[PDB]
């Protein structure tokens, strides 16, 4: 349910456009993700020429400060629910996710 | 009268108060005074309509009366008008939020039950618990 | 100084209401690193002359010779111009 999603640990998601060359080489995105370590999986929505792609990042885990400081630049970040979390029936749990509703 | 329709119960009882042009509750009135003004004018123009009331005796015809003096309210926004807020509580907020509008949500709030949510769903508990999670 | 691309310049120019000392849309400065210096240099070159010149109606009639108390110039069209301005002459 909605409250089960909203409580489950959230993750950072940036939505970058197609317009970005590879042989600069795209180190700008990698440099700005380095400075803010933590524990949030970074997702990338690349609106390509045909089909909306889904790209979870690599090693970098954000610390929930890099959302606002990234929106300062020409990127549209979000604090979306983490996809990988959706499973199991403990830790939260499903009882505790009914409490906020 | 389009505003007078939008009327969501007690919604417009404050709306008439907030963008005003009244006279300290306004003698012999009423709220709105902007109900009478278009009756005086008689929309759209219309020559055989705004004369009627002036002959017996929109905005300029309304300013031509009128119970002006007072000067209260302005917008359209202005005002007047375990975890919780908190700390304490003003507003401005002293724990969470806001990059307001959010400010405004803490002033209608007090007091003093938590949750709920009301109206209803559903993020005032989450933002609260999330704000407690960073000690 | 000639009229070349005023593409982003006209956009930056239209943000001004006034001097750059007050000018409130400064959020444009944090975006790019190039335009930080453009503004900062511009406001450093703001009040500077900028040259000139003569006054449409300005005429002085001194009792003793002007050259004793006020220094002089001569413009392009051959007018004896005062080096001080309105306020300084008065």
């Amino acid at each position: 349910t909605l409250e089960e999603v909203l409580e489950a640990p959230k993750a950072l998601e940036v939505e970058v456009d197609h317009a970005l060359l590879d042989e600069k080489g795209v180190a700008r995105l990698k440099s700005l993700l380095d400075e803010h370590p933590g524990s949030l999986p970074v997702y990338l929505r690349v609106l390509g020429p045909f089909g909306e792609a889904l790209f979870a990042l690599r090693e970098v885990r954000v610390g929930e400060e890099a959302l606002g400081l990234l929106e300062a630049e020409g990127y549209r970040a979000y604090l979306v629910p983490d996809r990988e979390v959706f499973l199991q029936g403990n830790g939260g749990g499903p009882k505790e996710e009914v409490v906020p509703f | 009268h389009h505003h007078h329709h939008h009327k969501a119960g007690e919604a417009q009882d404050l709306a008439e108060g907030w963008r005003a042009f009244l006279e300290a509750l306004k003698p012999t009135l009423r709220a709105f005074v902007r109900e009478a003004r278009p009756h005086l004018e008689g929309k759209t123009l219309v020559l055989r309509f705004p004369e009627s009331k002036a002959f017996h005796h929109l905005l300029p015809l309304a300013r031509a009366q009128f119970g002006v003096e007072e000067l209260a309210f302005v917008l359209e926004k202005k005002s007047l008008s375990p975890p919780w807020e908190a700390e304490e509580g003003e507003d401005p907020s002293e724990e969470l939020r806001r990059l307001a509008r959010l400010l405004g949500g803490r002033l209608l709030w007090v007091r003093k039950p938590k949750a709920p949510e009301a109206e209803e769903p559903v993020s005032e508990d989450g933002i609260g618990g999330n704000g407690i999670m960073p000690p | 100084v000639y009229g070349i691309p005023h593409k982003k310049a006209e956009e930056l120019a239209k943000l001004i209401p006034k001097p750059l000392q007050e000018a409130e849309l400064r959020a444009e400065m944090e975006k790019d690193e190039r335009i930080r210096q453009v503004i900062e240099v511009a406001m450093r070159l703001e009040g500077l002359n900028r040259h000139a010149s003569v006054h449409a109606a300005g005429v002085v009639i001194a009792a003793e010779p002007l050259t004793d108390l006020v220094p002089l110039m001569r413009d392009q069209e051959g007018r004896p111009v005062t080096q001080y301005d309105m306020g300084a002459v008065e």
